[PDB]
Order: C-alpha cells, then structure tokens, then sequence
C-alpha cells in the first residue's frame, strides 16, 4: 500500500535492488527514486532494520511509565494513581497553574468542580485534562527545585513512613537529573513501529495471510488517528473528540502493552492478540526463547 | 423543552439502531419525551454516533439504553449524562455541507503531478498531469500506469490526489 | 534426524523446528549454563553466533569449512538486533555506547 | 471504452505499435473494436533552396502523420495493467481516453 | 546575422516573459467598455509607460541556428536553408521530398 503501513517510500523495496513497481532491473543506478514509484533502492533486509512513525493527533502517555507498581508518573507528580487514570481517560480535570484562584496545582478537578470554576474564574484559569494535562504538569516541574524542598523535608521529618516516602520520592527525582530523561518524555507523541519485517505478513497453505497481531494494533491506532485528525478538522464538540482521544489512548496503551488495562482486546476468537511488551516478557519472549536458548544447525537428535 | 445528547451504536449498524429506536419509542408510547432521531450524512460524519432530541428522566435514560445495539451515552458521567451546545448551532446551521460546497467550482484535489487513478476501468496506478480541463471537469494525466505515457481524460472523482 | 544447513526463519534468523521443516535441535537455556559451566567459551561463541543466528558470519563459516580454514568471524545475533527493535518500539531510547 | 488515438510518422511503425497494443488488450480483456485508420495528415511545405536568389528553384517537403483509432469496448481489472510493463515503440505518441 | 542582433532579440523576448501579466492586464482594462473614462486614460498612460521591447508585435521570428529573420518557419525555428539541409541529413523527422 503507498502509502500505508507498508509502504516503499517511508521503508525500502520488497525486492532487492528493484523499484517493485518500475525501473533499476541491473546493477548500475541503486538509489534513484522515480515519481511513478515513491519507492527507496536497497536489500531485502534493509527493511528490518528501518522504522516508522506514527503522529499521534492525541497525546497519550506510557503504559509502563503509569501503570509499573510503583509507576513512574505516580511518584513523580505526587498524585495518586487512582486519580492519575481518571484525568487519563478524560473522565476527571487537572488544573494548571490557575493564578489568583483558591486552587492547588496537584489537585484536580470534576464536572461540577470545572462548571462552578468555570462561571467563577472565567479569566485566569487553566485546568485541562488527559495526557495533555499531564504533559503539562511533567513539563512544568522543576527537578532541582523538588530536589532541595524534598532533601530538606526530609531532614525536617522524624515521621518513619514520611522518610521511607520521601526518600523513594527523592531518589527518583535526582536520578532524572542525573541522567538526560526529561519529564515530558513520559507521554507518547510520536509512536514508533516496528519494522514489517519484524512483524511478518506470510501466508500459510492456501490463499489467505495470516496476519500477525501487531498489524491489528498498529492498524488500529492509525484508523484511530486518522478518525481524530479528521474530527479536528470538522470542529466537531467536546465529548466527541474527548472519546476519540480516549479511544486513541486505549490503543495505544493496549499496543504497548495490552491487557495491562481493562480486559485485552481479541480478534480471533476470545483469545487477546499479543502485543510489543507480549513479546519481550514472558517464557516465550526473547529473552528466554530466542538470545538464551536457540535453536542450531549442525546438530542431530 | 427537549435537549440533545448523543448516543453510541456499534458502528456500521447505525440506520438499524435509529430505526429500532424510533420503534421502541412508539411502542412504549414515550412520544411527548422524543422530538428527533439524527444521523447526518454528506455525498458520513459522524462516523458512529446517533443524534437523539431527547428529555432526562431514568425511564428515558433505561429505554434508549434497552434499544438493541446501544453501548450508551457519551458524556461527563453515567448517572447525569451531558448535553452538548446549542451557540454552535446558529453556526452550524447557516452551515450544514462543509466538506462538499460549491466554494471551489473545480480543483477537488492539487493535480500538479503527484495524483492516482483507481475510479472507473483504468485503476490503482499513478500518473503526471500537464494541463487540466477543470471548467469540464477533465484531466491530461500523462499517468504511465495503464499503457505507454499518454494523457488519459480522467474524472476529478475518478482519481486522487 | 540430522541437519548441517538447511532452511532459516523469516522473522528471526535462526533455524527452523521440527523434522518435518528440516529443523535443528535446540540448543536450550540449561545447555548454555551447563557450557558455562565449564571454560568452554569458543564452544559457546559459535554455538549462539556462528552456527545459529549470524547471516555473514555463518556463510563466512561455510567458506571457511569448504576451504579447510576452521576460523570464525563471530558479528553479532540478528535477534538481539530483532530485540533492540522491540525494544526501541516502544517510548525507549536503547542504544550501543561507543 | 478506453478510445486510443495512436500518431506517427512513420506509417509501417504506427502498424507494428497497434498490433501490439491489440494484442495486449486482447489477452487480458475481451472484445476489442479495432484498428480503425483515420486521415493522415500530409503537411506539406515549400522553401526557397537557393541561398541567395533563384526563386522558381524548390524543394517542396512533407510530413505525413498518420492516425490509428483502436477502441476497447470492455475495460476490465487486468487490462488496465496489459499495457503497464508493454511501453510502445519510440516515435509513435499513443493517446489513450476511458469515456 | 550578427551577434548583436540575436542578443536584442533574446533581451526583447525576456522582458516579454517578464511584462506578460501586466501588460495584458493593462489591455483588458483598456477594452472593457464597462468601466471608468479616468481609469482607462491612466491604463493607456501606464501601458505608454512600460519598455517598448516588453510588447510581444516588436519580437522578430529569426532561425534558431543563424538568426536569420527572412525565410522563416514556425513548426522547425529554421529558415529555410538550414531546414533544407536539416532534411537532407535525416535530422527533422518524418519530413521527406514530397511529388503528387
Ligand atoms: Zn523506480
């Protein structure tokens, strides 16, 4: 498909040193890229190595980084997991940096609390929600500064479960500084795919592709994106494309990881389909089935 | 006075959802608590969701969640859920065909010569078009695809940008 | 059964399962600590580079054996590159330093 | 129907090429209309051969385009593609019109 | 011909790609019977105004190897003694000595 998930342009051509549509059947000219052809000219494994992107329209945060036991951004925001998912899955409101306003910057905000807000402070106020929200607040975190409030609130406390809290709180929070992981990573803007070649398409015995299931999750969030570009377009309202951004960060969290969230989702035929974090952990991941163990020629049984 | 709320069908059986709706209001004789039932469509936003005139009362509320192929309202709770605008609607209703308006009476798509052909018999290839007879709807797509390098007279419709 | 080289995996370049596919025996995880077990570090080295995953190193190999040579070019497995492409998948920025 | 306007100069040439495209639909698709042969075109020309002056001494040249219009009755999946890897011959400009 | 002749020749079609626009513009107003007596009067001043080599009536049709301008033809750019010998030694195609 050009140009869809596996496209020529964006990866390379099928065949070795051959425009798959056109032109280059010799060994003289390996790169051109005619316009009737939107295709690269390289090797057959060329395309295993080579990655796309996805433009999330949404912005969603991490599977791994919110939901770990201790989760990353629980820690780090002083928030509450609990609270963490319901502004997550727009369903709660983050206020961020009000003003003159009787709010706190961690505390969040309902219905209720956003209409009554709403009609009260209609000028200096912010309190967004999702992803968005929450990149915001990671953004707008001073480390060095928590650092210092943190070590001194630490040595200002004899409260044994405070210390043991903040000391965990702490560690976290001087360990990012110390490395070059900004806070505003956390949240998933410009989602990474897999190499196709890393997620087969072959066909077993007969004419039809058994499709690995990374392509129902990669093709899921790119009709998901599309359909939320598209609503972005239209000016469609509020409660519409908040569902649509919620239906993109269910995606996105159950391509990752899926089943991490509310039950997994299944194509064929309860089964749930099996995602990137499905492939890394487990007996059969890479680690145990494939770097640990192989399997090897030159042997006998 | 009835309000709107917006109501969520398995996509793809939506004109069945608002026939079965229409229905299960005049069975159960509700009919002074239903004003309309919308699904709007241009030559289909919105891609899964019923437009409902409607009141609030927990009866209404059990009868649409009862019609058959319904998951439920969208809004910001389950217990009172939300209508949507109405100062966007004076707007919208001067306004009702924004992505098909006679605004632009002939390029459909930036022809140049980056289009594909895949509407009527000639289909999924690619060509270059020189010139183009917009005023007659018509298009010199030198597209290489089906046969030599000659310019077929394609349908604005017919290709893509 | 018996195999010195036959068909490879798509996905990862390491021989197939089976006598039916003409497969290999899987030299598994105990295997490995059972060689680690011993010095045996050469036996190993060609036992989850050469013989199994490395595409080059293993027709380098093949050269090698048909001229009589007896000498590996150990690379890299292709899987821990399918590995790093997992992982880079994802949010996560893995890399080789240096 | 896809109507095909081929041109050249060369009249034995034009032949060859709307063979060959009657072949390509023929295989893939069904009922073809056929080599129907139009008027060429003889453009003639008279010019002056002296470099300076003589002016009942002329050469009066020409060029004879020739016109074939081969119709296809049926376009189908595969026959848009008959052609796709079957590019004609240099020196004949095809012209291909569906509708 | 000369040089000089072909430069001249070159300058006049340049400001002639270059003062298309305008100039048309200029003439569309001057004939639109529907408009200003004031506005036309300004239109034909401005048009005076405009280079002289900018009109596309003073541009010679000369041949495109020898800058000759008499004996000219349009579908080869050539006068007539090179076209001729352009025949001759296969280089136009199509083109043969025609007799009926
Ligand atoms: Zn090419």
């Amino acid at each position: 498909e050009r140009d869809g998930l596996f496209c020529a342009r964006i990866f390379g051509p099928v065949k070795d040193y051959e425009c798959l549509c056109g032109k280059y059947k010799r060994l003289k000219h390996r790169g051109v890229i005619c316009e009737k052809c939107g295709v690269e000219v390289t090797q057959t494994k060329v395309r295993r190595e080579r990655m796309g992107h996805i433009e999330l329209a949404s912005p969603t945060a991490h599977i791994w980084f919110l939901k770990s036991l201790p989760s990353r951004i629980g820690l780090l925001l002083d928030m509450p997991l609990r609270d963490i998912e319901r502004v997550l899955y727009f369903e709660s409101y983050v206020v961020i940096e009000g003003g003159m306003t009787n709010l706190e910057r961690q505390q969040i905000l309902t219905e209720e609390q956003y209409l009554d807000a709403l009609e009260e402070f209609g000028d200096e106020f912010d309190a967004k929600m999702g992803a968005e929200a929450i990149q915001a607040l990671l953004k707008s975190m001073d480390l060095e500064q928590e650092c210092e409030q943190l070590r001194e609130e630490l040595n200002e406390t004899n409260s044994e479960t405070k210390r043991k809290k903040l000391t965990k709180r702490i560690k976290l929070l001087e360990a990012f500084v110390q490395s070059g992981n900004k806070p505003e990573w956390m949240i998933l803007t410009v989602l990474p795919v897999l190499p196709p070649d890393l997620r087969p398409l072959v066909p077993l015995d007969g004419g039809r592709f058994a499709t690995s299931d990374l392509n129902d999750l990669y093709r899921r969030v790119i009709n998901r994106n599309n359909r939320l570009k598209r609503l972005l377009d239209l000016a469609a309202p509020d409660i519409i494309v908040r569902n649509e951004k919620r239906m993109l960060q269910e995606a996105v969290d159950a391509l990752l990881d899926n089943g991490r969230r509310g039950r997994a989702i299944t194509g064929s035929n309860k089964r749930p389909l099996k995602s990137l974090a499905d492939m890394i952990k487990g007996k059969q991941g890479r680690f145990r089935q494939n770097l640990l163990g192989k399997r090897v020629d030159y042997s006998g049984r | 006075k009835k309000r709107w709320y917006v109501v969520q069908a398995f996509s793809g059986f939506e004109g069945r959802v608002a026939t079965s709706l229409r229905e299960h209001i005049k069975l159960h004789n509700m009919e002074d608590l239903f004003g309309e039932v919308m699904v709007p469509t241009e030559e289909k936003f919105f891609p899964g969701y019923v437009l409902v005139q409607m009141v609030m009362n927990d009866a209404s509320w059990h009868l649409v969640r009862s019609v058959p192929r319904v998951m439920g309202f969208i809004g910001g709770t389950s217990d009172r859920p939300a209508p949507i605008s109405d100062k966007e609607v004076d707007a919208i209703m001067n306004r009702l065909q924004q992505v098909g308006d006679k605004p632009r009476p002939k390029t459909l798509f930036e022809p140049g010569e980056m289009v594909r052909v895949n509407d009527g018999p000639f289909a999924d290839f690619n060509g270059v078009v020189e010139e183009v007879d917009y005023e007659k709807s018509r298009l010199k797509v030198s597209v290489s695809i089906f046969g030599r390098a000659t310019p077929v007279e394609l349908d604005f419709s017919q290709v893509e940008k | 059964h018996a195999r010195s080289t036959g068909s490879y995996s798509l996905v990862t370049q390491q021989p197939l399962g089976g006598k039916a596919q003409f497969g290999g025996q899987r030299f598994g995880e105990m295997e490995v600590w059972a060689l680690e077990a011993y010095g045996a570090a050469y036996t190993l080295q060609e036992m989850l580079t050469v013989k199994s995953d490395d595409v080059n190193g293993r027709t380098k190999m093949y050269k090698n054996i048909v001229d009589g040579n007896h000498q590996m070019e150990p690379g890299m497995p292709e899987s821990f590159n399918v590995l790093l492409k997992e992982i880079r998948s994802l949010g996560i920025n893995i890399e080789l330093e240096d | 129907r896809i109507r095909i306007r081929l041109k050249a100069f060369d009249h034995r040439l034009i032949d060859q090429a709307t063979a060959e495209i009657v072949e390509t639909a023929k295989r893939t698709g069904a009922q073809v209309r056929g080599p129907i042969p139009l008027p060429t075109r003889k453009e003639r020309f008279t010019v002056l051969i002296s470099p300076h002056v003589n002016k009942d001494a002329r050469d009066q040249y020409e060029i004879r385009t020739h016109l074939r219009l081969v119709d296809i009755v049926e376009p189908t999946e595969k026959t848009v593609d008959a052609l796709m890897r079957l590019d004609l011959a240099a020196g004949v400009d095809v012209q291909i019109s569906l509708g | 011909a000369k040089q000089s002749m072909k430069a001249r020749e070159v300058k006049r079609v340049a400001l002639a790609d270059k003062y298309f626009a305008k100039r048309a513009e200029l003439k569309a107003i001057i004939s639109d019977v529907n408009a200003s007596d004031e506005d036309r009067w300004n239109a034909v001043l401005k048009l005076q105004t405009l280079p002289r080599d900018s009109s596309p009536s003073r541009q010679r049709n000369r041949c495109r190897q020898t800058g000759r301008p008499h004996g000219f033809l349009r579908k080869f750019g050539l006068s007539r003694i090179k076209v001729r010998e352009a025949a001759m030694r296969g280089e136009i195609p199509g083109l043969k000595k025609a007799s009926w």
